[PDB]
């Protein structure tokens, strides 16, 4: 499936300083008109390690998909957390080429629900399989102003993969302040990408059935 | 959204009548159903649906008894079924859709229709 | 039922106006909606919530509220438009349903 949501536009990444340069992307970007919405997420090299940290209100981001081709040639490692789990798997997945975790409403009682088939077709010859509570856990409180900044630490140069996290309030704009698990996981990584959930609802006449949308969600990387 | 319809059919008084609704380009659980009527030359007869204030389908009062509606939503193609055929209900037949989540006040995409006709 | 006059006439360029009245429960506690049928062909959604127009209708439709009645404003008229229209609304009986109006065929000369 994997509608091909892109973007025409695109720009050189701002970057500021971690108090070294880190990068800057925007995942959806509001149009002056409020009309467009720019859908991309590049795949990134993985130089030894890289440290990921965002700000966030709505759960837009999900977790990340870790490999070296990302297609049925090779093993590759997906991360997916629900409202109340997470699940963690080496599968000899084939990834579509614009995944998503799409998410939809189900008529028949009153709840949403979202699939993993938008983000790859098949698995096969599949091994690790892991579960336990969510990471991407809400800060148990703050009354807004930039309720939260989450921090996380991805090594692998040992033959383990290492986990690292942190959650804090803030309250500085739109910048970087100055205020889990260990896997025995046996894979070659050297590229990732973060996947975003979208959602879809039919509410107006003569909308097309790519009504994918979703709010602003940007995030910061640098590489060890 | 698209849809396509079964072809129409020649019957005899008082044989059952079922029909077909293929809708694609979109997932069935999410769009609420409606059949909709035209005898010749005649107004447009509602004669039954889904209400989502129900979750539940509901029936034209004329017709209470003799309609039935089904899905097979592993091929996500709605059924009609009739009972007790008449010559009086040769007629076009018209597969129709709404909004789910709230109680529209529109159906947008229609079928191309069919027609059934009995006689003799 | 909600009553419709059977037919109206006019010549082309001149103002017509379609009229669909009835009870407060059908017209007057909820939304309407309009809908065109040419001869031979599946019916066509024209405007909805009263007054809003779906993409590609051209700008000579206008639908106005009056209570428990309605009405069709038609500008510019161009002889393609022999056709039917219908209004459509949800009945608030405790028998709920919904509704259509008897129709009316316009007739231009």
């Amino acid at each position: 499936q994997c509608v091909n949501l892109t973007t025409r536009t695109q720009l050189p990444p701002a970057y500021t300083n971690s108090f070294s340069n880190v990068t800057w992307f925007h995942a959806i970007h509001v149009s002056g008109t409020n009309g467009t919405k720019r859908f991309d997420n590049p795949v990134l090299p993985f130089n030894d390690g890289v440290y990921f940290a965002s700000t966030e209100k709505s759960n837009i981001i999900r977790g990340w998909i870790f490999g070296t081709t990302l297609d049925s040639k090779t093993q590759s490692l997906l991360i997916v957390n629900n409202a109340t789990n997470v699940v963690i798997k080496v599968c000899e997945f084939q990834f579509c080429n614009d995944p998503f975790l799409g998410v939809y409403y189900h008529k028949n009682n009153k709840s949403w629900m979202e699939s993993e088939f938008r983000v790859y077709s098949s698995a096969n010859n599949c091994t690790f399989e892991y579960v336990s509570q969510p990471f991407l856990m809400d800060l148990e409180g703050k009354q807004g102003n930039f309720k939260n900044l989450r921090e996380f630490v991805f090594k692998n140069i040992d033959g383990y993969f290492k986990i690292y996290s942190k959650h804090t309030p803030i309250n500085l704009v739109r910048d970087l302040p100055q205020g889990l698990v260990d896997l025995p996981i046996g894979i070659n990584i050297t590229r990732f990408q973060t996947l975003l959930a979208l959602h879809r609802s039919y509410l107006t006449p003569g909308d097309s059935s790519s009504g994918w949308t979703a709010g602003a969600a940007a995030y910061y990387v640098g590489y060890l | 959204v698209q849809l396509v319809q079964s072809g129409a059919e020649v019957k005899k008084p008082g044989a059952s009548v079922k029909v077909s609704c293929k809708v694609s380009g979109y997932t069935l659980t999410e769009l609420s159903m409606h059949w909709v009527r035209q005898a010749p030359g005649k107004g447009l007869e509602w004669m039954g649906g889904f209400d989502p204030e129900d979750g539940e389908t509901i029936y034209a009062q004329k017709f209470q008894g003799r309609v039935t509606m089904t899905e097979d939503t592993s091929t996500d193609t709605a059924y009609m079924e009739l009972s007790s055929l008449r010559s009086e209900d040769t007629a076009v037949y018209y597969c129709a859709t709404g909004p789910a989540v709230r109680r529209g006040s529109w159906f947008d995409p229609w079928g191309q229709g069919t027609l059934v006709t009995v006689s003799s | 039922v909600v009553t419709q006059p059977p037919s109206v006439s006019a010549a082309p360029g001149q103002k017509v106006t379609i009229s669909c009245s009835g009870s407060s429960s059908n017209i007057g506690n909820n939304y309407v909606s309009w809908y065109q049928q040419l001869p031979g062909t599946a019916p066509k959604l024209l405007i909805y919530d009263n007054n809003k127009r779906p993409s590609g209708i051209p700008d000579r439709f206008s639908g106005s509220k009056s209570g428990t009645s309605a009405t069709l404003g038609i500008t510019g008229l161009q002889t393609g438009d022999e056709a039917d229209y219908y209004c459509g609304t949800w009945d608030s009986s405790l028998s709920a349903h919904w509704v259509f109006g008897g129709g009316t065929k316009l007739t231009v000369l």
